[PDB]
């Protein structure tokens, strides 16, 4: 969800969990967690 | 063509149902303030890509 999570933030994502202001900013890398380490909520 | 109505974008701009909810021209947050003369939406169905 790269686009969900991300500047231009909007979703429950933003307004209920987590979206930091509109800063210049890098990103993340990919990799499997689930199944390369579940139950794991938002806020 | 639509009327004779109370709206409330609200439902629809939080409750991600909407996915690619990508939008032009207006605030999908001021949606659940402005008033418009009149609206018109058309509709369809259409591959993945």
């Amino acid at each position: 969800e790269v686009r969900q999570i991300a500047p231009g933030q909007t979703g429950k994502i933003a307004d209920y969990n987590y979206k930091l202001p509109d800063d210049f900013t890098g990103c993340v890398i990919a990799w499997n967690s689930n199944n390369l380490d579940y139950n794991y909520l938002y806020r | 063509r639509i009327s004779n109505c109370v709206a409330d974008y609200s439902v629809l701009y939080n409750s991600a149902s909407f996915s690619t909810f990508k939008c032009y021209g207006v605030s999908p947050t001021k949606l659940n303030d402005l008033c418009f003369t009149n609206v018109y939406a058309d509709s369809f169905v259409i591959r993945g890509d």
